[PDB]
This record gives C-alpha cells, sequence and structure tokens, in this order.
C-alpha cells in the first residue's frame, strides 16, 4: 500500500510536464507563423526590380 | 530651314517622351539598366525581361 500510495507524485509530475510542453507548443505555433511571415517578406524583397525605399 | 526646325522639335519631343517613361523610379525603355527581373516562384526564381532602349 505504501508503494501504491507513492504514485500521486508521479501523476502530478507528469501533469506539470504536460503543461510545460503545452506552453512550448503555443510559443512554437507563434514562432512558426512568424517564420512563415518572414519567408514571404524576404521573398518579396529578394527581387532586384524594387526601388531602395521599398527595400 | 523651317523643315529643319520642325525636325529638331520632333527629335526633342522624342527625347522627352523617352526620358519620361518611368514607373516607380525604374524604367525598361530609357536604357538605364540592362534588364529587369521579376519574381516567378517561391524559391526565388525570376522572370527575366531584357530592357529595350527606345
Amino acid at each position: 500500500s505504501a508503494t501504491a500510495a507513492s504514485m500521486n507524485a508521479v501523476k502530478d509530475s507528469l501533469q506539470r510536464g504536460q503543461s510545460t510542453i503545452d506552453v512550448a507548443l503555443a510559443a512554437g505555433d507563434t514562432i512558426t507563423d512568424l517564420l512563415g511571415k518572414m519567408k514571404e517578406k524576404a521573398l518579396a524583397a529578394s527581387d532586384t526590380s524594387l526601388n531602395t525605399a521599398s527595400f | 530651314n523651317a523643315l529643319k526646325s520642325d525636325f529638331d522639335s520632333l527629335r526633342d519631343q522624342i527625347e522627352k517622351a523617352a526620358t519620361n517613361a518611368k514607373f516607380n523610379g525604374v524604367s525598361i525603355a530609357d536604357g538605364s539598366t540592362t534588364k529587369l527581373t521579376f519574381l516567378a516562384n517561391s524559391d526565388g526564381s525570376g522572370f527575366t525581361v531584357n530592357a529595350k532602349t527606345i
């Protein structure tokens, strides 16, 4: 029964790891959308036809 | 002399109409650059279009 009662620390530690990884996934979705926006921005700036101000 | 004056006026008109052909500070017909290249694909491939000086 002591070995069985020990497991609550395992459970709440796994929940804390779940919450940490969920925060990381939210930040990762944000950085992924930001990286795609820089994809489009550097692509729009890559061409030589632009004048200096738009560049 | 009158025909020469008309001819020189037409020549200056051609020079002005050619010099003024700009769009957003860049021109393909004035001879200011050898060619213009516009984007053609997401990897950066361009659409080359050679300049033609008029």
